[PDB]
RNA sequence: UAUCUGGUUGAUCCUGCCAGUAGUCAUAUGCUUGUCUCAAAGAUUAAGCCAUGCAUGUCUAAGUAUAAGCAAUUUAUACAGUGAAACUGCGAAUGGCUCAUUAAAUCAGUUAUCGUUUAUUUGAUAGUUCCUUUACUACAUGGUAUAACUGUGGUAAUUCUAGAGCUAAUACAUGCUUAAAAUCUCGACCCUUUGGAAGAGAUGUAUUUAUUAGAUAAAAAAUCAAUGUCUUCGGACUCUUUGAUGAUUCAUAAUAACUUUUCGAAUCGCAUGGCCUUGUGCUGGCGAUGGUUCAUUCAAAUUUCUGCCCUAUCAACUUUCGAUGGUAGGAUAGUGGCCUACCAUGGUUUCAACGGGUAACGGGGAAUAAGGGUUCGAUUCCGGAGAGGGAGCCUGAGAAACGGCUACC
RNA sequence: GGUCGGAUUUCCAACGGGGCCUUUCCUUCUGGCUAACCUUGAGCUUGGCGAACCAGGACUUUUACUUUGAAAAAAUUAGAGUGUUCAAAGCAGGCGUAUUGCUCGAAUAUAUUAGCAUGGAAUAAUAGAAUAGGACG
RNA sequence: ACCCACUCGGCACCUUACGAGAAAUCAAAGUCUUUGGGUUCUGGGGGGAGUAUGGUCGCAAGGCUGAAACUUAAAGGAAUUG
RNA sequence: AGAAUUUGGACAAACUUGGUCAUUUAGAGGAACUAAAAGUCGUAACAAGGUUUCCGUAGGUGAACCUGCGGAAGGAUCAUU
RNA sequence: UCUAAGGGUCGGGUACGAUCAACUU
RNA sequence: CUCUUAAGGUAGCCAAAUGCCUCGUCAUCUAAUUAGUGACGCGCAUGAAUGGAUUAACGAGAUUCCCACUGUCCCUAUCUA
């Protein structure tokens, strides 16, 4: 008898467990960005899919719909704010197909490398 | 109705708190009390000029019409001062996106002011529990 | 069952109190009073969540029976006294007064009024009857029974009370073009300048309402509170004046100043 | 005890409703009074929310009203002569509502002489002044003076003895008397 | 995030299932287990059984204190400091747990009470109670018992109690003090007729019954029954009073009565002030508690419409003894076959009645999902029901109460 | 682009709305505002037809369907803002001379079906005047 | 009675495939992923099994309705080469 | 004022004997189904399977099965102007 | 000791009244 | 496989009123059963109008068990004509 605490999980495993294409693709992201897990990769695919889901449904709505305008710009602004969405791409269509590793670029682990001071992502 | 031989019951049939003084003489020998149910339903001329008592009548009785107003076709008129109407509607099943026919029998009370036959279209008004199963009172018949 | 319920769990209290779900299982149950349970301030919410003049339920109490807070000119040393629509809460300390008026979003707002305004309040009459020995009376929305009113005061009319006696100083009739405050429903907390009303004889009267920006909406007669005429109202409206600007316009305003 | 609910006896379709919700107090019934005549003994009953309810037993007298004359007098009840609901209530002289009874009928006679003064059945100048004003109004109906000869007027109890604790009624007049005379005189 | 793959053949295209695959806020189990936040947890089988210890008591300035308790007011020789115990008043009908029963039942959304009860709040609301009401009276206030306590005992025991002796009330218990005015009843006497009178009673509220009012879309005339406020007895005639609902026999008022008769303060703390013909004389605040009625609030009970899983190897069911309805009455807080007496033969059903099963409390909701859907919901909220199985009942506003009682198993 | 990426007027266009006429009443009586007034006083005056606002009246062919609106507790689902250091979370928080204090929030979306009000009137039904008590009067 | 031409209705037949089907084949078995004219019945891997039991019909033989336990990775269709 | 006790009534626990329904469960004996085993007897089907095969029905035989009547091509014939 | 139901014969200008008598439940 | 008949007892049924052995064997009924019932069947010596197998209703027919009931009995006593 108390207010329950909302909690959700932040990853989803791929449907096919063993395929050479995905396994070799994920390991590319691990080494290039210094990730300890495939769950480190599945997490972005979960967030990217949710962001893509929201944009996919909003685009089916007719233009100038007050819901599409309010949530569309909020979603663009939030993505632009963290740098994952470039400034010139604000048309609610580049949101759909940004990349798997565009979010992975803004990670502080790989962001330190860009501003020197580590000379390796592991460092 | 057949005027229901008003004094058939063992008890004297009278409108409560309606006293006609035998000391004086006045036209309309039997003083009568009648009310209008409101909501646009109009008192039939039978109710005003009738001789029944029927304390459950919505126009001359002690009952009042309030709540849901329903309509249905008469399907059974074999009881005394009470008939059964049937409400036919359609029920929506969202899996198949199409409807289905359903019905519900409603026992309703009919005043002697109305003559209802099987097939008559009658609108009813909700009243206080009249009996175990009767909660509606016939208020207008619109069939000939 | 078996009697009245003396407890009110959280997640069952009205949402306009804005009580956080965590940090507690129960909520202050408003005791019997002049207002419905579902529409009530009660002071512990006012003094701990609205004014921040206290932090626990204890110092809310310790404020009460030292007689710093009075509701409508009476002390009301009760933790959960139900205060509803447009009640005057006078705090002797700091010589400041209060009025309970809905914000634009429908929540109770901290409205500060001058001392002279705290000398009166309005009430939406609910019934006009004949008392014992043929004495007419009116019953406002807060249960205040006023005997011997003006004969012109019919139902759904606002009367003005003196907050020192039960006498009625003035009243406003019900008609199109009068200023109205919305109490309840989706449009709760808006000022709407009644344009016309539709009867639907049989119950649940409907009245059409058009605010200052021509954003018309329809609300039931049970949720409409006449507060005066076009232009000046009979009370001090809170900031925003209940216009209900669109959600796409709030973010325009929120970015205007920062 | 006696239940007044409907989770007992069958639904309108004949189905037998199952056991549910053991008898609640707010749907209780109680034993009938079966009020009698003589030796007034009224027992108070405590009801919901207090509200003392008087279960009258063996009531002796009651307030009866003369509808035409608009007066009410206290008279002794002689017995029960007719009851539409049951004859066993007549046989046992039970007093319920709408029971035709015969009453003392004397106190109405002294009022008639004090008001009109002429007669029933068969000095100061101020008395005639009232009598002169109340003239041509002592011809109520022939079926009532005949009862005054036997000193027992028929009446109908209009109160509920087991609920209010009293027994009150009115004098049968006009059509009510005519209707109940063909019931009594039939043999 | 709309995806498939292996298996029948010597080989091939199909149907088709088996197997694989991914998820479960679905459990269990094995191996392993460094950190932080958060967190379910005897539901499943047994609503099976329970040792033990707790889980409901409570006081202010303001009901009652001679503790033969504690210190000390010193403002007090009656009390007014604190304060065990006990009577009194409230509470214990909330909360907490569980899911056994339950399939138009519960429950969801949506209506009604013009068909009822309502402790407690919140706002108003009793000049009318000395009874043959000019001694009958205490109205600067009227009686009784009892607890605590003292003392004597019973049994081994229980929150067991007896006999004897006091004292209290916001316990019980009777019981008045406040106008007037107006109106209806009888009515002495003058006696006139146009009739007036002296005098007395009744008239709060609550209960019960009967009766009356509770009107109202429009305007002018005829003369009768007699004048009807005042008359130039021509008649000017107007003032003539009426609220709410969609709707009432509504609110409310009036008349006649009935009641073994409710209420109309014999209560408590503080401040102590003004008036004089200075008497323990008269007025005088801030409150607390109580009290009849109405309204409000917290509710409760009943109730309208639509909606529930699998079953025909369940097709007819209900109606003796209640089934469907009428009348009348009882009972209820109220409507109602809720029950009784008489009467009628009615009522449901292939649009799935009735019966059976449920490893069924119902919903808000959860899992997986292109779309549709499929499965789940003992369990943080809402509403039900239960306290080992049944039944019955006291107290109270509220219980068919079980950390209440009684009986049976 | 007459303001320096922000809006307006007379606009060529498209898109959906309202009213009127073409045989086309798409009910109206007692009355108020008499209203939009033939109403004009000399260029701002004394006087038209009631719903455009109403109170009461007579009937009103009934459904399905669809638009909109109120309703459908909170939590939960989606979603806006924001330092839990990120995140699941939570509804906080932010800004000053920090010596006196100021202030934005805690929205919104979703919510089968049943019930209520409103516009539409295609689609699919229903009834009307035929051994005429048929309608206007 | 025949011949020619046309037309309605019928039992059929021949060729071809825009079309369908896994194919054999099909003017319907076509107008079905570019999936919706109306409607009734029936099937959900193979055995057990149309068996057991209960109903109901029959003189009977039997008809209609109709499981479960258990067992199994194939049964089956049409074509190709041997 | 008033305890024990007491008459009738409604509510009705519970027990005994019957009846019915449902679920488990014993049983001599009988008759099936499935699996396994290199069992015994035959060769009924698949080729015109050596009597074409199958369907309904009836009777019979150690067993596969045989025969009578009516039907079918899933026939071994799309065919005799 | 009561209650109820079950009948015959007579009277209507061109819905009832009176009298009588059975044991059946 | 063999001797053999006119044919070699089919469908049924059974220690049956028909089975010698025999108080057949198994199960049930009981504390205990040559009794009863249900099965089994190389049946001295069952069997089809010598009619076979069933069969509702019926019977002063034969037999077994159970309930009720009791002087049948334990175990006798008493009364009347
Ligand atoms: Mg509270």
């Amino acid at each position: 008898p108390r207010a329950p605490r909302t909690y959700s999980k932040t990853y989803s495993t791929p449907k096919r467990p063993y395929e050479s294409s995905r396994l070799d693709a994920e390991l590319k992201l691990a080494g290039e960005f210094g990730l300890k897990n495939k769950k480190e990769i599945y997490r972005i695919s979960f967030q990217l899919s949710k962001i893509r889901r929201a944009a996919r449904d909003l685009l089916t709505r007719d233009e100038k719909d007050p819901k599409r305008l309010f949530e569309g710009n909020a979603l663009i602004r939030r993505l632009v704010r963290v740098g994952v969405l470039s400034e010139d791409k604000k048309k609610l269509d580049y949101v759909l197909a940004l990349k798997v590793e565009d979010f992975l670029e803004r990670r502080l682990q790989t962001q330190v490398y860009k501003l020197g001071l580590a000379k390796s992502v592991h460092h | 109705s057949t005027e229901l031989t008003v004094q058939s019951e063992r008890a004297f049939q009278k409108q409560p708190h309606i006293f006609n003084n035998p000391k004086v003489k006045t036209s309309k020998r039997t003083k009568r009390w009648y009310k209008n149910a409101g909501l646009g339903f109009k008192t039939p001329k039978t109710a005003i000029e009738g001789s029944y008592i029927d304390k459950k009548c919505p126009f001359t009785g002690l009952v009042s019409i309030r709540g849901k107003i329903l309509t249905g076709t008469v399907v059974s008129t074999k009881m005394h001062r009470t008939i059964v109407i049937r409400r036919a509607y359609l029920h929506y099943i969202p899996k198949y996106n199409r409807y289905e026919k359903r019905h519900k029998n409603v026992p309703v009370h009919v005043s002697p002011a109305f003559r209802v036959q099987v097939g008559d279209i009658v609108t009813v008004g909700q009243c206080r529990p009249i009996s175990k199963t009767v909660r509606f009172n016939v208020v207008k018949v619109s069939a000939a | 069952a078996r009697g009245p319920k003396k407890h009110l769990k959280r997640l069952a209290a009205p949402h306009h109190w804005l009580l956080d779900k965590l940090s507690g299982c129960y909520a202050p149950r408003p005791s019997a009073g002049p207002h419905k349970l579902r529409e009530s301030l009660p002071l512990i919410v006012f003094l701990r969540n609205r004014l921040k003049y206290a932090l626990n339920g204890r110092e809310v109490k310790a404020i009460l029976m030292q007689r710093h807070v009075k509701v409508d000119g009476k002390v009301r040393t009760d933790t959960t006294y139900p205060a509803g629509f447009m009640d005057v809460i006078t705090l002797d300390a700091t010589n400041e007064n209060f009025r309970l008026v809905y914000d634009v979003k429908g929540r109770f707002a901290v409205h500060r009024i001058t001392d002279e305004e705290a000398s009166y309040k309005l009430g939406k009459v609910k019934k006009v009857q004949l008392g014992k020995k043929g004495v007419p009376y009116v019953v406002t929305h807060d249960g205040r029974t006023i005997r011997y009113p003006d004969p012109n005061i019919k139902v759904n009319d606002t009367v003005k009370i003196d907050l020192a006696s039960g006498k009625i100083t003035d009243f406003i009739k019900f008609d199109a073009g009068k200023l109205v405050y919305v109490t309840g429903g989706r449009n709760l907390g808006r000022i709407g300048t009644i344009v016309h009303k539709e009867r639907h004889d049989g119950g649940f009267d409907l009245v059409h309402i058009k605010d200052s920006l021509d954003n018309t909406f329809v609300t039931r007669l049970n949720n409409v509170f006449v507060i005066g005429e076009q232009g000046k109202p009979y009370i001090s409206l809170p900031k925003g004046k209940g216009i209900k600007l669109s959600i796409a316009e709030e973010r325009d305003r929120r970015r205007a100043q920062q | 005890g006696i239940s007044r609910d409907s989770r007992h006896k069958r639904s309108a379709t004949g189905a037998k409703r199952a056991q549910f919700r053991k008898k609640r107090k707010f749907e209780l019934g109680r034993q009938p009074a079966n009020t009698k005549i003589g030796a007034k003994r009224i027992h108070s009953v405590r009801t919901r929310g207090g509200n003392k309810k008087y279960r009258a037993l063996r009531i002796e007298t009651g307030n009866f009203s003369w509808a035409s004359e608009g007066i009410s007098k206290k008279t002794r009840i002689a017995g029960v002569v007719y009851h539409p609901s049951n004859n066993e209530l007549v046989r046992t002289n039970t007093l319920t509502k709408a029971a035709i009874v015969q009453i003392d009928a004397t106190p109405f006679r002294q009022w008639f002489e004090a008001h009109y003064g002429q007669t029933l059945g068969k000095k100061s100048k101020n008395a005639e002044r009232k009598w002169a004003a109340r003239a041509a109004s002592a011809k109520i109906e022939s079926s009532v003076e005949s009862q005054f000869s036997a000193g027992r007027l028929y009446a109908c109890i209009s109160s509920r003895p087991g609920q209010s604790g009293r027994c009150d009624g009115y004098i049968l007049e006009g059509e009510e008397l005519a209707f109940y005379l063909r019931r009594l005189t039939a043999k």
